[PDB]
Parts: structure tokens; C-alpha cells; sequence
RNA sequence: GAUAAGUGCUGAAAGCAUCUAAGCAUGAAGCCCCCCUCAAGAUGAGAUUUCCCAUUCCGCAAGGAAGUAAGAUCCCUGAAA
RNA sequence: UGGCACCCGGCUCAUCGCAUCCUGGGGCUUAGUCGGUCCCAAGGGUUGGGCUGUUCGCCCAUUAAAGCGGUAC
RNA sequence: UAUACGUUAAGUGGAAAAGGAUGUGGAGUUGCUUAGACAACCAG
């Protein structure tokens, strides 16, 4: 799942530790790294989130 | 003032012509040398005075510079004028040698050496115990020198051997 | 439970060239590209990477003296054979093998590791036969 | 270079002028005839192909009928390749006689010598005898077999097998005498092969 | 063809020098080629020349089966093996 | 009822290290003939006998040379 | 293949050093010291 997440995330220009830190930080939005998988099944969603953790990190 | 950072001055009757990668190529009545260097070295050269300083302390400016600018001024010596060189080869039998073009010398010693002259140096010494030669470029009328001076070899014991210009024989115990 | 990944893959062409860049800082992405850890549907088991075409192969640089000190040992299996290779005899007559040892031993061993390392082409030279295959180029990120 | 291909005949002596003996290998040459050249931008190297016996029908199928239809001839039995000779003296269908080789010239031969079967230690590599009457049960085996420490045994060790029946070539050999109306040529000393088998004649290497 | 110990010419820190740092030459029975032999199971399984061809059945297509072409083998007389 | 240190040779087959015996290339210290010394170099080569327990070993005659060692003698 | 400040150029980093060593970056001092060094170059 981590791999994934961060082969992901780096298609988006964040990377794996940045994401996750604006993830925790931005709200929690707990979300199982088994769950956040869901970039293989829709993207667009992941997307989003990575949006938000982005919009939080800066 | 470090061997190189100086002011040197130009007769200004030559050419010279600039590219990237240092290509300065230098002409003018009969030399045509280039000399590439890397490119952090700064250029700065006039119509015949070339100022050029260090672009940094370390040792890839603060020593190497003085290397470049002064052989600069040496292309324009070697575009004008050209070199010679000396030497001697001072022997009981040492007047084996070339008669014109491809040198041949029998030493002597039982087998003979033969070579033959490259482009850009004249030589005009009828008496080979003393040796003198004229070309274009000072590199290459140095090595041409060489070339001659390690046509012979000197002996300790015999106050006979091949010397540079006004050199003496190497002596040693021999008894 | 994920999805894992069988059969139902394309594989895309790109075309990386290899004028000033380091042996290693370019090896390793490669690498990277080759087991297909660039894509969100990774799998240990099952091939996903890419092909990989490298052009101007012989303009590789390596920092240091390395390239007057670098030896290449290889064995024969009989007794008193160890031949041996400095670094500028590889690039200057061998220089796609230079490259694919290089990547070779960055790449999993094993059944699959060899069997991923048949994707790669090395081409000495700024030409590739590869046309029908319509590559894409493709910078280093790294 | 030059060569041609030939069948050895068997020895004899020859009388030179002077007076003193020599011996001699007779190879005899019909002529032979061009069948291909290789060119570099179609095959990649320089070279030609040349046959050497004639064969009757029966002994021949399809393919070899048609690949010695170009240049016309009969199927030839022996055919033989080569390089580094100069590729514009030769046509598809030229011949190539025995007279290209002139009395005194230094020639090299090439062929497969003959064989021993299966051989042992002292015949195939030259090996010693262990003594014998002194009490020692030693004759003829191979030898030790190697150190104790690497637990295996190194390569390269010599043991019996079968022997002889390879390719080989002798240099610097002489030509002492060529006649065309017989296809003729006279080696000085020994050649490899058995009597009736092919040996390859070509020119000085070493030169 | 480059290289070791060495020999040099240019020229540096450092106005001088200076085979040494950027450079350029020469230099060993060692090092790669040249000589000889094996070598595409090199699964990366290469190349050129020549010969045979689009057979019949069901299955309408694919497909699968049978008899064959070029060519081999079984069997017999042997030895340069 | 002292004193104070230590804890098998021969045969048949070979292979490796260089801390080089010969051959190659050098400085040298050495008229040349030579010889001595010190660097670089492991490719190849490096002997037949008599007395003898081959010893804390003698001799004979050759060769460009009759190297030192590791591999459970 | 993060963000800042310095060191090292030899693969030191990647065993433990006597002994030897112009390798040598900084913080010091101590000299003579632009009517004046290190090359100065002309001149007992």
C-alpha cells in the first residue's frame, strides 16, 4: 500500500512523507493506507485529497 | 606577480579570432596555433595587450592562470618571428648524423638509428658537433631537440657526450 | 482486498539519452522505470515496467578518476584466470556493455529480474531502429 | 593471398640439382571453379567459395544442383571458403589452376590428421612410467589429481580420451616441383591426413 | 597500439626557476592485438545461397485430423572411422 | 625448603604468491673488457652422479640459471 | 536524490598504527614591511 501510495503521490508532484504529513495535518482524515489505495480504482478522489493535504502543507 | 598575470604587449600585426570552448584561434603572417582551455577561465585579450586576471583564489585560477596568459603571448612570438634551439653532441666519433633529410647515425655502438624530420622545423648545421635548428613553434622545436639529443648518449669515464646548449659531461668513479 | 495485476497491461514506449549525464544518477532511475514502481498498479510478482531506449551511450561521464581507475574483473572458471579492464577501454570499445552491467546489478535477481532486464535497449550513437513502436521521450526526473 | 584445394597421393624422394635427396608429398589438384562471392555490403566480409570434385547424379539433390547452377558446372563434393584473397581477380565462373603456384615458393597446408581412438595418459600427453620391479604397483595410471584444500578438482587436467582427428595446420613448407598436365604439386616434407583425404594449400602468412 | 621504472620539451603555484600541478612526446621478455584451435543451448538461440510449396476431409471463418513434396531414417557391403 | 623466562623422505601429476636465480628495460657507483649496488617487472626456464642416516654433510662434472615460499609431508 | 552552515580530492570514507612526513583550511601570534619583498634587473 505504500508503495502505491507513493508511486501516486508522486504523480501528482508531492511525495510519500509530504503527503502523509499534510494528510495528519490537514484535519486527520483517517484513512487505512489499505483505503487510500483507492488511487488504482478512482483517481480524481485521490486527487482531491491530495489537493487538500497540498492546500494545508503551504 | 604571479608567472603569467602580466600585461603583454603585441607588434597588433596579427590576427585573432574567438569561439566557445576557448577556441582562440591566433594567425597572422605565417603561424595559425589554437591552445583550448576550459571554459571557467576568463578571456580577456586587446588588440595586442592581453590583461586577463583570476577568476577565483583557488588553485584552478589562482595557479593554472598564469600558465594561459603568458603562452598567449607566445602564439604571437610563434605568428611572427618563429624559434631555434642548440645543442651539442660532443664525441671522439660523434660526426655520424644525417647528410639532409631522414637522419641516420651509426653510434658506434653496433647498430644504427634512423629517423625521419616532421613538417615545421629547418635545420641548417653542416658541422654536427654543435647543433643548431629553427622552426615556427617553440613546443615543437623543443621536441625536435630532444629528438636529436637522445640521438647520442653520454659516458661518465670520457669527458665526451650530448649535451644541451653549453652543457657539460657527466663524470664518475671509472678507474 | 487490493487488486493485483495479470495480462491486462500495456507497456509504453520512452527514448532517454545519455549525453553528460553520471553513470549511476541515471542507472538507478532507470532501474526504477524498469521494475514499474513510476505506476499506481505495482506488483511484486507479475512484470509491470516499461521499455527503456537509451541513445548516445558512449558520452557517459563518471566524476573522480574513476575512469582510470575503475576495474572490470570477470572470471573463466579455470586456474590463474582473472581478466581485467580499466574503465576507459569499456567506454571507448564497449560501450553499451558498460551501461548494461551497470544496470544489471541494480535490477532483483531471480526468474523475474531477468526476465525484466530483456526490456532494455542500448544504442551507442544518436540512432534507434525502434520506429513502429512510436517512442516517447521521457527526462530524467531525478 | 591465393590457395586451392587438393587430395593427398602419398610420398617419395626427390633428386635435386646439386645432387643431395628430399623428400616429397605429391597433392593432386584437378581444377577448380568459383561458386560465390561474398561481398560486405550484402554478407559483411570479403570472400570466396570454391569447389573441387565432380560427383555423379546420383550423389547429389535439389538444393546443391541449384546453387551450382549459376555458374555452370557439375556438383562438386568438396567446397571450401576464402577470405583476404583480392576480390577483383575472380569471376563467378573462373578456374583456378595449379599453375598460380611457382617452383620455390613457401606455402602453408591445412588439414584434419588422423586418429588413435580411445587413448591413455602416456600415449595422448606424453606422460612417465612409474617404476617397475621394486615392489611398486604403479604403471601407466595418470597421476595425482589434484591439491587436497579446494575439495574439487581444477580444470584443465589432462586425462585419457579419444585422440587426434582434427583440424591442423604446418607453415613454411617449400614447393619443389608443379606440372599442369597432370595437376601436379610437390610439397617438401609431411602433411597431415591420411592417404586420399583433403588438404588445402594456401599462401605464406608470416611472408 | 597504449603503459611501469626512467628520459625529455613546455610551462605553476611563486616575474626566477621548476619533467608536474592542466599539457604534449619517447620508453620493457609484462598488458591488449598480430599466430594457432574450439565456438550462436551467445534462450541475446545471428548471416548468405539454393529446393519444396499453398493438398484432401469435416468443420462454412478459425480450427483439428490424414496422405505427401524437398529431404532424412530403418535395412544391407564396408573403413581414411 | 634456590633464582624468574616461556603456555617423514622418494615416485606420478600439478597450481599459486613475489620477498627476482637467468633472460628484458633503467638509474647508478663504473675506462671498455667488466664487476658491485639500488629501483620496474611473474611471460618462460630453472641438472646428472659418487660417498653418504644427505646434516646441522662432504665431493665430481656441466648450465644463461642450477630462486625463496603457500596449497591438512 | 529534505532544508541551512563548513571540511575533505583520495575512492580517504570501508580495521589498528609506531615511525615518518612543505598536504595542509581556520584562530592566533612574531617578524621586515610601497623613501619599500619575494624573481627583482641593470653595478664591488
Amino acid at each position: 500500500w505504500i508503495t502505491r501510495i507513493n508511486a501516486a503521490a508522486r504523480m501528482n508532484g508531492l511525495s510519500y512523507s509530504r503527503l502523509m504529513h499534510g494528510l495528519k495535518l490537514s484535519g486527520i482524515e483517517v484513512n487505512r493506507k489499505m483505503l487510500a489505495d483507492l488511487a488504482v480504482n478512482d483517481l480524481t478522489a485521490f486527487n482531491q485529497l491530495a489537493d487538500a493535504a497540498k492546500a494545508q502543507l503551504n | 606577480s604571479r608567472v603569467g598575470k602580466k600585461l603583454l604587449e603585441i607588434p597588433s600585426d596579427v590576427t585573432v579570432t574567438l569561439n566557445d570552448n576557448n577556441t582562440v584561434a591566433v594567425k597572422g603572417p605565417k603561424g595559425e596555433l589554437t591552445r583550448t582551455f576550459h571554459p571557467d577561465m576568463e578571456i580577456k585579450v586587446e588588440d595586442n595587450v592581453l590583461t586577463v586576471a583570476r577568476p577565483s583564489d583557488q588553485k584552478e585560477h589562482r595557479a593554472l592562470h598564469g600558465t594561459t596568459r603568458s603562452l598567449l603571448g607566445n602564439m604571437v612570438e610563434g605568428v611572427s618571428k618563429g624559434f631555434e634551439r642548440g645543442l651539442e653532441l660532443v664525441g671522439v666519433g660523434y660526426r655520424a648524423s644525417k647528410s639532409g633529410n631522414k637522419l641516420v647515425l651509426n653510434v658506434g655502438y653496433s647498430h644504427p638509428v634512423e629517423i625521419v624530420p616532421e613538417e615545421g622545423i629547418e635545420i641548417e648545421v653542416p658541422s654536427q658537433t654543435k647543433v643548431v635548428v629553427k622552426g615556427t613553434d617553440k613546443e615543437r622545436v623543443g621536441a625536435i631537440a630532444a629528438n636529436i639529443r637522445a640521438v647520442r648518449s653520454p659516458e661518465p669515464y670520457k669527458g665526451k657526450g650530448i649535451r644541451y646548449e653549453g652543457e657539460v659531461v657527466r663524470r664518475k668513479e671509472g678507474k | 482486498t487490493p487488486m493485483a495485476n495479470a495480462s491486462t497491461i500495456e507497456r509504453k514506449w520512452l527514448v532517454v539519452d545519455a549525453a553528460g549525464k553520471t553513470l549511476g544518477r541515471l542507472s538507478s532511475e532507470v532501474a526504477a522505470i524498469l521494475r514499474g514502481k513510476h505506476k499506481p498498479t505495482y506488483t511484486p510478482h507479475v512484470d509491470t515496467g516499461d521499455h527503456v531506449i537509451i541513445i548516445n551511450a558512449e558520452k557517459i561521464e563518471l566524476t573522480g578518476k574513476k575512469l582510470t581507475d575503475k576495474i572490470y574483473y570477470r572470471h573463466t572458471q579455470h586456474p590463474g584466470g582473472l581478466k581485467s579492464r580499466t574503465a576507459l577501454e569499456m567506454r571507448t570499445n564497449y560501450p553499451e556493455k558498460m551501461l548494461e552491467l551497470a544496470i544489471k546489478g541494480m535490477l532483483p535477481k531471480g526468474s523475474l529480474g531477468r526476465q525484466m532486464f530483456k526490456k532494455l535497449n542500448v544504442y551507442r550513437g544518436s540512432e534507434h531502429p525502434h520506429e513502429a513502436q512510436k517512442p516517447e521521450v521521457y527526462e530524467l526526473r531525478g | 593471398t591465393k590457395g586451392i584445394l587438393g587430395r593427398k597421393i602419398g610420398m617419395t624422394q626427390v633428386f635435386a640439382e646439386n645432387g643431395d635427396l628430399i623428400p616429397v608429398t605429391v597433392i593432386e589438384a584437378a581444377p577448380n571453379v568459383v561458386l560465390q562471392k561474398k561481398t560486405a555490403e550484402n554478407d559483411g566480409y570479403e570472400a570466396i567459395q570454391l569447389g573441387f570434385d565432380d560427383k555423379r547424379e546420383k550423389l547429389s539433390n535439389k538444393p546443391e544442383k541449384g546453387h551450382v547452377a549459376k555458374a555452370e558446372t557439375a556438383p562438386k563434393r568438396f567446397v571450401k571458403e576464402l577470405r583476404g584473397v583480392e576480390m577483383d581477380a575472380y569471376e563467378v565462373g573462373q578456374e583456378v589452376k595449379v599453375e598460380i603456384f611457382s617452383a620455390g615458393e613457401i606455402v602453408d597446408v591445412t588439414g584434419v590428421s588422423k586418429g588413435k581412438g580411445f587413448q591413455g595418459a602416456i600415449k595422448r600427453h606424453g606422460q612417465s612410467r612409474g617404476p617397475m620391479s621394486h615392489g611398486s604397483r604403479y604403471h601407466r595410471r595418470p597421476g595425482s589429481m589434484g591439491p587436497v584444500d579446494p575439495n574439487r578438482v581444477f580444470k584443465g587436467k589432462l586425462l585419457p580420451g579419444r585422440m587426434g582427428g582434427e583440424q591442423i595446420t604446418v607453415q613454411n613448407l617449400e614447393i619443389v616441383k608443379v606440372d599442369a598436365e597432370r595437376n601436379l604439386l610437390l610439397i617438401k616434407g609431411n602433411v597431415p591426413g591420411a592417404k586420399k583425404s583433403l588438404i588445402t594449400v594456401k599462401s605464406a602468412v608470416k611472408s
